[PDB]
């Protein structure tokens, strides 16, 4: 239910949707 | 009896977000103002 | 003699190629539903840009 | 040239990226491609007529990981967001 030329890097999260749901 | 007014109260829940997503308003916003945040710092690349 | 342009006039206003997105271009365009001269000859002004059409036999 | 950070200048438009033929059909008299934001990401190569796409080259941060000085001089290095062969 819920829906990057310039320097505009996106990190990832360090916990990632699998350890969450652990 | 409160077995199974948990277990369709459960059942509830389960079809009110499946059917209607409008529950679900307070993280969508969240990200779409992020992304039109961003939106609008890119966008300032083009003036002037 | 008039007519009602119910929702012709309407032209890529540039050359690029878009995906599915709504773009919002500020160019000159046909008013939607507005006054379409009927003919069937002479001179006429050309104020900014014209929907000139046919339909022909 | 194709699949190298090249400072392309196609007809009118310039600009740096990674030249790759694509899959986009653009119809028969457009030349551009763009995003959603207005960024160009699809040209037309005008003397053949095929649909390339710009991947701008790749760039990004460079992290440090290190165990403390004071437990050795060894540290191993993060390029963030590359595909790890053009380190
Ligand atoms: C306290 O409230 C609960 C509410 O769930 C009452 O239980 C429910 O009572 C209704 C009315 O009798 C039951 O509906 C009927 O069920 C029978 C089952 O065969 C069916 O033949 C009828 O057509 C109708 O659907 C309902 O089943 C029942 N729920 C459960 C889980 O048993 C309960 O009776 C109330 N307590 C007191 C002391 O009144
Ligand atoms: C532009 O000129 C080039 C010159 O080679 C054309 O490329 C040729 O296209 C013909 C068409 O069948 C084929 O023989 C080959 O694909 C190409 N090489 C040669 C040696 O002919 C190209 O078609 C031209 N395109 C336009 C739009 O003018
Ligand atoms: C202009 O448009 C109006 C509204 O449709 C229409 O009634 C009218 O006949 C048109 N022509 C003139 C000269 O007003
Ligand atoms: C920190 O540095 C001091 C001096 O170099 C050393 O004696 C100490 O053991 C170090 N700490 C650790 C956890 O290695
Ligand atoms: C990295 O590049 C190689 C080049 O052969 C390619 O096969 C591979 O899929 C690439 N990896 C990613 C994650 O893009």
């Amino acid at each position: 239910k819920v829906t990057k030329f310039n320097g505009l890097t996106v990190l990832p999260p360090l916990l990632t949707d699998e350890m969450i749901a652990q | 009896l409160i077995a199974n007014q948990f277990n369709s109260a459960i059942g509830k829940i389960q079809d009110s977000l499946s059917s209607t997503a409008s529950a679900l308003g307070k993280l969508q916003d969240v990200v779409n103002q992020n992304a039109q945040a961003l939106n609008t710092l890119v966008k300032q690349l083009s003036s002037n | 003699a008039y007519t009602n342009s119910f929702t012709r006039g309407v032209y890529y206003p540039d050359k690029v190629f878009r995906s599915s997105v709504l773009h919002s271009t500020q160019d000159l365009f046909l008013p939607f539903f507005s006054n379409v001269t009927w003919f069937h000859n002479p001179v006429l002004p050309f104020n900014d840009g014209v929907y000139f059409a046919s339909t022909e036999k | 040239v194709k699949n190298k950070c090249v400072n392309f200048n196609f007809n009118g438009l310039t600009g740096t990226g990674v030249l790759t033929e694509s899959n986009k059909k653009f119809l028969p008299f457009q030349q551009f491609g763009r995003d959603i934001a207005d960024t160009t990401d699809a040209v037309r190569d005008p003397q053949t007529l095929e649909i390339l796409d710009i991947t701008p080259c790749s760039f990004g941060g460079v992290s440090v990981i290190t165990p403390g000085t004071n437990t050795s001089n060894e540290v191993a290095v993060l390029y963030q967001d590359v595909n790890c062969t053009e380190v």
